[PDB]
């Protein structure tokens, strides 16, 4: 009947996990192995964004500089006449 | 003459600037019979136009290069109808107002609530200020030789 | 000095958001700054004074490169009149053909800009009359940047 | 300090009166008081107040 | 009657009818003296 | 953390300290004006800021001013 | 334009490549309790 | 820069700009 | 139980209070210490509860001033019928109403204005009016200037008669509070009284009179000729020489066989092909069903002859699970509290001001109604801001009742009380959901502008492109076009002509309306609509669900209604009042109706409006180019800004030079409520020091003290030049357009 004490100071402060699934194992122990043996250097954060910079600086140099002529519009260029000056310029 | 400007009633733009508006206003008037009201409108409408254009030339105003008036707001003798003519009499009845506004604030300010006095005025004392302020230069030059125009004891501060 | 402005206390320790922005804002008001003295903000005053100086040639520098690698300069040298400055050249992956077609007006063989800067008019009064000579320009001056 | 009913302008400088006239109250004769003057003037300030206290050598000009 | 007056003492019955004078007289010397841009004095 | 300072010309209204929507200000025996009360900020850390205590000091300018200064989480107001 | 193939290489690694990892040691530096 | 090399030259020349911009930031801070 | 309740003669009428210009309120009836007087004074004028505290002299205020805007609107109503009789063109207007622009107002010849009296035709120079009072004029049958003035004497009666019993029910008799809390009559007297008797005698009017002379103007007749509207009273077969059916005297009415009414009383769809509006035919049998419907329902409620409701067992009784103790206690707060009651009625006003003006430019009910393009966009334009300036309106004054007419100690109601406790639920999804109409609305706007500009329309979402079609709308129109043959099988035809279903009617030339389309343009607005609108509820609930409390200011109600904020401190609590949030949400308002007036008007310039060729080529005016360039920001800027926009700039020298003047004043009323909107108190205060300083220099000090507006005065200046500027500029651009190309 009462809402308050010092003791279980997380049950007056609202710290409980309203959704918390305890389950420590859910998927197929070989799935899991050979999930892990793969996905498991990808753990180290300081030799994954110094991977990542330059993986996406690699790919967006490749892709813009061996790109298609039919692909973009700004590499195809120009493939008529120029329009004049107003003033007579050009 | 002065600055370029041929006067008005040799001006052979004012001629077109005149016709022109006449040609329109006959334009308009020939939708109506001549005995009724938008045709006597008409009528009286293209006569105070001729009355004006015959009036600008008279005076002496000088044209512009597109026929119209130019004011030469520069003391020239030849042209004080322009600027300091009128200039003279509007100086003269602001600064009536100006006065007579002064002197009701004086005179109010010595009484029992004097900010009653400034929403509710009292015509009385207020229509003999603003009788008295006709001869108002003769005024504020006396109160400013007599040393009783301004103050001494202004009440700002700044720290 | 914890946290992100390290030169004041009163935002280090503010938790809310407001600790970023007051410290973007009052960046370089050196003498409200803590533990300031009169012979610490002079010097910060000339070597602040150097670096605007340095980006101030490295633009200027920036501007004679291009218009010396995209700019059609030596074209407009022998007609000012009928022709139209270059300021650089743009690649943009969204543009569409017509975009390009529209763009690619002047000389150039791509899109370009045309400059409305008056660079042609001084450069070419005060006597450079070739792509090179703007070239050593802009190297010039970068070392003066540099230095 | 000043006699009661006494006509007095102030030299306070961060005074919303300075040199503005009002006229003493009730000045108040206690041994330990640092500003016992009482003055009241007829023109509220921004805060809409009229009377005011001061110390006796921080306004007199009679 | 007193309260009549002080009331038409006001400031915006004052104001008011002074406007409305003033209104009516310029608007006169315009309706009699029409176009004015020189004075002929 | 903003800083409150009472000035030697409080005639002891204590509505400073009924203003103050934090219990920051306070009353203390202080002889001098008439009663020999006088306000005293001990709480500053708890000034938010709302400047109620200056809005009701009937001083010539005042006797109670609030310099506002470094931000806390208190002092910004903040329930989350 | 001689290169012609740098402007394919420079625009894509400055408006792209040059504030993604500016933004993160920025972000690093400012979410930080030293 | 008409030629080929220049902008090598150019590109370089930058890039010893810069560190030395990098050491200026690092001494004003 | 319910009976008269009179307190006899409880105010001595004199001019006492009246030579004191402060007597309502004893703060401020003492008199004007400094400038801020003469301000609050008009600002708390009407402030009836802020005076005193006992409800029954609010009460008694508020029927008197309700009684004081009666006679106000009569005179009005009185002056436009005299303007109708004495300087109109209306009986020249009757002999052509297809070739004569209405016209009820001249102006004197002083200083040249003389030429904003336009040649409008029949003979007649003077401004062309918009009110639509000539049409009106002609459905309710007035043939003759002689029938405007009796009844503008009339109005002028009236307008005495109010004056008076305002007078009188504040001086000699007035009511006490226990009168005016009697709601159960007071509703039982509106629906059957008011609403039921004036539906049946305007039926009356309009199955008697209005009917003949209409048909008679429709055949041809000159209106000089048409029998007076009496003729047709003591002459039953003058009458049914038109409408046989009136030979069967009111028989047909008192034996249930009144099937035989179906000459005058019709249920035909379409407009009258001649006159492009409703068939009177069908407007008489809707007034007398309104009537009867209004009349029957009036008897519901309980008064002290024992049967019918009571409207607090009808509350009780609603109390669900999900919502606590149901409506309970609400019947308390509706008859002890009038802003309660002002928020309600003011909302439901202005929705219902807005289907107004939704309905009459979809089904004209006036004869050349839809033909006069001018007066069918000033009918819109005009009702839609009415509208607008309500809702906010009831937002405001629900504020104000939460702020000080709400206890607690009473509202353990858990009706009121719940959504007060989930306030931080309600304004987040408000919040999250005008987000995500704002992008999904105006990014879409952003996306096709960056395509059209970069040369890839391809990529757009335009009709042509991607294509974003509103089925549901095309579903309801194509469901309501076939509604007469399987919905509807007694109704002729459909209800609108806007509906897919039907064909063009034509007035002699321009045409009165057609089926709309509905294509990804209208999607695009539509969302837009949806989305400022959100936001517009955003602003106003927020604001009237924390007029109580938050977790910044816990006392706000404290404080009160209207209050600048509450310190530099916290960070900063600048317009944290409801009053705030209402100047807030007035420019939002302004916005949503803005953008709707924009697009009703260039829809209809586009796909229904122009004027058809023999043979049936029909042209619109703009061309239709609604479909493909409202599409981007670009297009509204010059498709219609820019190009409509021609038309007012080079006004002048012309009899629409009013216009081209009222453009650029209103332009320069907006830009200067940004002085105002954008500037504070404390920098004019101190510059209005150094004035002070050079009027005491010469002797010239005030002795009310110039202080500066306060900053809520600010405020309420700000918003209201914005509003005015504004409105006036589309006004001015509306009217300037429409009279020279419609
Ligand atoms: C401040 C001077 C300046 C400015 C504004 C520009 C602007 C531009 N250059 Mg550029 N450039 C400059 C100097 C400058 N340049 C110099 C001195 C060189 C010789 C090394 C080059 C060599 C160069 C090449 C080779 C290319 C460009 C390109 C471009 C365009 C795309 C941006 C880009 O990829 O930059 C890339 C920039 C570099 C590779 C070198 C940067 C040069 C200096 C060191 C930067 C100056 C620092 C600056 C003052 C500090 C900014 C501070 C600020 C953030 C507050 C853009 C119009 C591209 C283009 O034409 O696309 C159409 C392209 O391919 N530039
Ligand atoms: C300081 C500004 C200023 C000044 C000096 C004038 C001066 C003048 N105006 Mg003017 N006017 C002004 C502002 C001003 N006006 C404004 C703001 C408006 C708009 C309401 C007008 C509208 C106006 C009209 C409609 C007329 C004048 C006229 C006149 C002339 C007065 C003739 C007369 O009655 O004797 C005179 C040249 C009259 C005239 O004849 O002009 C020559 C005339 O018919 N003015
Ligand atoms: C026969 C003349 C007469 C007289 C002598 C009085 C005298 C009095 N009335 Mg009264 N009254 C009258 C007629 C009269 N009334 C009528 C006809 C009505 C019905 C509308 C009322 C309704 C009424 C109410 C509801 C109240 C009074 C009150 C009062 C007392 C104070 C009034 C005061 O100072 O405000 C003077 C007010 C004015 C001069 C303002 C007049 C503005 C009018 C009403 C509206 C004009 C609108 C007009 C169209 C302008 C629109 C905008 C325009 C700028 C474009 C005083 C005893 C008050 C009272 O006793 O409370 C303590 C009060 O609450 N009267
Ligand atoms: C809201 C109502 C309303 C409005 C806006 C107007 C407005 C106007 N009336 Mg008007 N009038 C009204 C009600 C109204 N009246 C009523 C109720 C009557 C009957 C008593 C009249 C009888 C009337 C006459 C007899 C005349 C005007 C005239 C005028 C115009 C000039 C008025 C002036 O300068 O003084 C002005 C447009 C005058 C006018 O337009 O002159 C051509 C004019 O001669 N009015
Ligand atoms: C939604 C419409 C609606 C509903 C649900 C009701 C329901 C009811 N009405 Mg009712 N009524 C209505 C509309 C409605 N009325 C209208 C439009 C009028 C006019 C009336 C006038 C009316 C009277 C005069 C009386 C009722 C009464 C009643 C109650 C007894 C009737 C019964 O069940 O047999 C019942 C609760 C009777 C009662 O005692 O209710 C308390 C009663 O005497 N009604
Ligand atoms: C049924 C309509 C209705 C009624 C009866 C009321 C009644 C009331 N409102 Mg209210 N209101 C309404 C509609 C209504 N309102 C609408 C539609 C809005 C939205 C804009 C508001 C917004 C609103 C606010 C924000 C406030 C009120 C307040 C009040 C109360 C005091 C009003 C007062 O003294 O004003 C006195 C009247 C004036 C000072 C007139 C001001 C002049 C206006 C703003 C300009 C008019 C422009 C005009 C059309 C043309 C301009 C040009 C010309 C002047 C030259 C009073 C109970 C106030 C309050 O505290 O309530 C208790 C308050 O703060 N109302
Ligand atoms: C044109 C000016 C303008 C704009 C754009 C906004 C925008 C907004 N106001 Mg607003 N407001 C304005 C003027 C403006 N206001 C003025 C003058 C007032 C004074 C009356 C107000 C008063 C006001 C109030 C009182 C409220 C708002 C609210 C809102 C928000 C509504 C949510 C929404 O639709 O998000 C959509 C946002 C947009 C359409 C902005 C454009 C986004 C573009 C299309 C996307 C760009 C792509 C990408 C992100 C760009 C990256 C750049 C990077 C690469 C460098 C929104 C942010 C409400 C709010 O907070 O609700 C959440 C609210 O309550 N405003
Ligand atoms: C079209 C809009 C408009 C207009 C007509 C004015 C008009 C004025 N402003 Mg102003 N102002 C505006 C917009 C505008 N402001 C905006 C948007 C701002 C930014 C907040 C300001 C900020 C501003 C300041 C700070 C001052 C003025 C002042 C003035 C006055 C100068 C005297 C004069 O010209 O007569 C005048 C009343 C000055 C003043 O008071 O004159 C003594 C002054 O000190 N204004
Ligand atoms: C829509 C939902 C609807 O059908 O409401 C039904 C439900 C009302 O159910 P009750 O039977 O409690 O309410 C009937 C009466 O108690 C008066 O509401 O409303 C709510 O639960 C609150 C609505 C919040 C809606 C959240 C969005
Ligand atoms: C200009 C301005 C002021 C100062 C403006 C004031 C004081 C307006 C007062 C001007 C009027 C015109 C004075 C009244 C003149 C008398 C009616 C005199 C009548 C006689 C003739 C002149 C008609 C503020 O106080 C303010 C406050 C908060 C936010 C913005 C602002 C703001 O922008
Ligand atoms: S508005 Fe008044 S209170 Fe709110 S912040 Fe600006 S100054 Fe402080």
């Amino acid at each position: 009947s009462v809402y308050f004490d010092l003791g279980e100071i997380d049950n007056t402060t609202g710290n409980w996990d309203l959704y918390g699934n305890d389950d420590p194992n859910r998927y197929n122990g070989f799935q899991n192995k050979f999930f892990e043996t793969f996905a498991g250097a990808f753990t180290k954060r300081g030799l994954l964004l110094k991977f990542l910079v330059l993986g996406g600086a690699t790919t967006i140099g490749y892709l813009g500089s061996t790109s298609s002529p039919d692909l973009l519009a700004i590499k195809n260029g120009p493939k008529q006449v120029p329009v004049m000056g107003p003033r007579g310029r050009k | 003459d002065v600055a370029g400007l041929t006067p008005c009633k040799e001006s052979k733009g004012f001629a077109k600037r005149e016709k022109q508006e006449i040609k329109k206003l006959e334009s308009r008037l020939k939708l109506y019979a001549p005995d009724s009201a938008p045709a006597l409108a008409l009528n009286a409408t293209i006569e105070k136009t001729k009355r004006r254009f015959a009036f600008y030339g008279n005076e002496g105003l000088l044209c512009g290069t597109d026929g119209l008036p130019h004011l030469i707001v520069d003391g020239d003798q030849a042209h004080l109808g322009e600027f300091v003519y009128p200039g003279l009499v509007f100086l003269y009845i602001a600064g009536w107002i100006g006065w007579v506004g002064r002197a009701y604030l004086i005179d109010v300010r010595t009484s029992k609530k004097p900010t009653e006095k400034e929403i509710i005025i009292d015509v009385p004392l207020a229509l003999r200020i603003m009788s008295k302020g006709l001869t108002w230069p003769v005024a504020a030059i006396g109160e400013l030789r007599s040393g009783k125009l301004v103050e001494k004891s202004a009440n700002i501060t700044v720290s | 000095a914890s946290r992100f402005p390290k030169f004041s206390r009163g935002l280090s320790q503010d938790p809310t958001t407001r600790r970023i922005w007051f410290g973007i804002a009052t960046a370089h008001d050196f003498e409200s700054h803590d533990d300031m003295t009169e012979e610490r903000l002079y010097q910060k005053i000339f070597a602040s004074h150097f670096g605007q100086l340095a980006i101030i040639f490295l633009w200027t520098s920036g501007n004679l490169f291009h218009v010396a690698w995209q700019g059609n300069f030596e074209a407009w040298g022998q007609d000012p009149l009928h022709v139209r400055p270059i300021a650089h050249a743009i690649w943009d992956p969204h543009f569409g053909q017509p975009a390009v077609e529209a763009f690619t007006r002047g000389g150039a063989s791509g899109p370009v800009n045309i400059a409305y800067s008056g660079v042609y008019q001084w450069w070419y009064t005060i006597g450079l009359r070739t792509n090179q000579d703007l070239y050593g320009g802009s190297i010039f001056l970068l070392f003066v940047s540099a230095l | 300090g000043p006699k009661r009913g006494s006509i007095v302008k102030v030299l306070r400088r961060e005074s919303y009166w300075f040199n503005d006239t009002g006229k003493v109250v009730a000045v108040d004769q206690a041994p330990g008081v640092r500003y016992p003057v009482v003055v009241r003037f007829d023109k509220v300030n921004y805060a809409g107040v009229s009377t005011n206290n001061y110390s006796p050598d921080e306004l007199e000009a009679a | 009657m007193q309260d009549v007056k002080t009331y038409l003492s006001t400031a915006p019955v004052l104001a008011t009818l002074w406007f409305g004078f003033l209104a009516g007289l310029l608007i006169e010397i315009n309706r009699f003296f029409p176009d004015a841009l020189v004075l002929p004095l | 953390a903003h800083s409150v300072k009472i000035y030697d010309t409080c005639i002891g209204c204590t509505q400073c300290v009924r203003a103050c929507p934090t219990d920051v200000l306070e009353m203390v025996p202080w002889d001098g004006c008439k009663a020999s009360q006088i306000a005293s900020a001990p709480r500053t850390e708890d000034c938010v800021g709302c400047k109620r205590c200056e809005s009701a000091c009937p001083t010539d300018f005042l006797s109670v001013r609030v310099y506002l200064g470094a931000e806390t989480t208190r002092s910004m107001g903040l329930a989350y | 334009m001689t290169a012609s193939y740098l402007p394919s290489i420079f625009v894509p690694l400055i408006g792209l490549v040059f504030p993604a990892i500016t933004m993160a040691s920025l972000f690093i530096y400012i979410e930080q309790d030293e | 820069s008409i030629s080929d090399s220049q902008i090598i030259v150019a590109l370089v020349s930058a890039f010893i700009t810069g560190i030395l911009a990098l050491r200026l930031g690092k001494s004003l801070y | 139980e319910v009976k008269i309740m009179v307190e006899k003669d409880p105010v001595k009428t004199s001019f006492e209070k009246w030579a004191k210009p402060g007597h309502f309120s004893r703060t401020l009836a003492k008199g004007p210490n400094t400038t801020t007087w003469i301000w609050n004074l008009h600002a708390d004028a009407h402030d009836f509860d802020s005076h005193t505290n006992d409800l029954e002299e609010i009460s008694r205020k508020v029927f008197s001033a309700h009684f004081g805007q009666l006679a106000v609107i009569f005179i009005w109503l009185s002056g436009m019928y005299f303007h109708g009789a004495r300087f109109s063109n209306y009986e020249a207007w009757l002999s052509d109403p297809t070739h004569i622009k209405p016209s009820a107002q001249v102006v004197w010849p002083i200083v040249g204005q003389k030429i904003l009296n336009g040649d409008v035709g029949g003979g007649f120079q003077g401004i062309q009016i918009t009110s639509g009072f000539f049409q009106l004029w002609r459905a309710s049958g007035i043939t003759s200037e002689l029938q405007l003035y009796t009844t503008a004497i009339g109005g002028l009666i009236f307008a005495a008669l109010m004056l008076f019993a305002g007078w009188f029910h504040y001086h000699k008799a007035a009511p006490k509070l226990a009168w005016f809390q009697n709601v159960e009559s007071m509703l039982n007297h509106h629906l059957a009284g008011l609403l039921g008797l004036g539906s049946l005698a305007w039926a009356g009017h309009q199955v008697h009179v209005s009917l003949p002379i209409n048909r008679l103007l429709d055949a041809g007749v000159d209106p000089k000729e048409i029998p007076l509207p009496h003729e047709f009273i003591l002459n039953r077969d003058l009458l049914a020489q038109l409408y046989p059916s009136f030979s069967k005297g009111l028989t047909p009415f008192f034996t249930l066989n009144w099937s035989e009414y179906s000459d005058f009383l019709t249920f035909r769809g379409g407009l009258n092909p001649v006159t492009g509006g409703l068939w009177l035919t069908d407007t008489a049998h809707h007034h007398l069903a309104i009537a009867v419907l209004f009349l029957v329902a009036g008897h519901m409620y309980r008064t002290n002859f024992g049967i019918g409701h009571s409207m607090k067992e009808i509350l009780e009784a609603h109390k669900g699970p999900f919502t606590g103790e149901g409506h309970k206690g609400l019947y308390e707060i509706l008859t002890t509290s009038w802003h309660a009651q002002l928020a309600i009625n003011l909302a439901m006003l202005g929705s219902l001001t807005i289907i107004v003006a939704h309905h009459m430019y979809a089904m004209p009910p006036y004869p050349y109604l839809a033909t006069d393009y001018a007066t069918q966009l000033s009918l819109f334009t005009h009702h839609m801001w009415i509208g607008g300036f309500l809702v906010v309106g009831a937002a405001a004054h629900a504020a104000i009742f939460m702020v000080r007419d709400y206890d607690p100690t009473t509202q353990y109601n858990n009706l009121l009380d719940r959504v007060l406790r989930h306030r931080d639920a309600i304004i987040s999804h408000l919040n999250w959901v005008c987000i995500f109409l704002g992008f999904h609305s105006f990014g879409l706007y952003i996306h096709n502008d960056t395509m059209s500009a970069l040369g890839r329309p391809q990529d757009m979402f335009s009709d042509t492109a991607i294509q974003l079609q509103p089925v549901f709308a095309q579903w309801i129109q194509n469901t309501h076009a076939l509604a007469p043959s399987l919905t509807a099988p007694n109704a002729t035809a459909s209800t609108s002509l806007t509906w897919g279903g039907g064909d063009l009617v034509a007035v002699g030339g321009k045409v009165a309306l057609l089926p709309i389309p509905l294509g990804t343009a209208d999607f695009l607005v539509h969302h837009i609509h949806a989305f400022t609108i959100h936001v517009t509820v955003l602003i106003l609930l927020k604001g009237v669900l924390f007029a109580r409390s938050s977790r910044l200011i816990p006392d706000k109600a404290n404080l009160g209604f209207r209050f600048p904020c509450d310190g530099p401190g916290r960070g900063g609590t600048c317009q944290v009042s409801a009053w705030d949030h209402v100047f807030l949400g007035l420019f939002w308002m302004y916005n949503a109706i803005s953008v709707v007036i924009f697009h009703f008007s260039w829809k209809m310039q586009s796909d229904v409006w122009g004027s058809i060729s023999d043979q049936g080529v029909v042209t619109h005016i703009t061309g239709g180019n609604f479909a493909q360039s409202s599409i981007t920001i670009n297009g509204w800027l010059r498709d219609f800004l820019w190009a409509q926009a021609s038309q007012v700039i080079q006004s002048y020298g012309s009899s629409l030079s009013a216009y081209g003047l009222l453009f650029l004043g209103a332009h320069f009323v907006w830009a200067f409520s940004l002085m105002f909107l954008f500037s504070g108190r404390g920098y004019w205060q101190e510059l209005i020091e150094s004035i002070v300083w050079a009027h005491n220099k010469l002797k010239v000090a005030p002795a009310i003290q110039p202080r500066a507006l306060s900053i809520v005065q600010g405020r309420a200046v700000g918003v209201a030049h914005y509003l005015l500027g504004g409105i006036a500029t589309t006004w001015a651009f509306f009217l300037a357009r429409i009279i020279s190309v419609g």
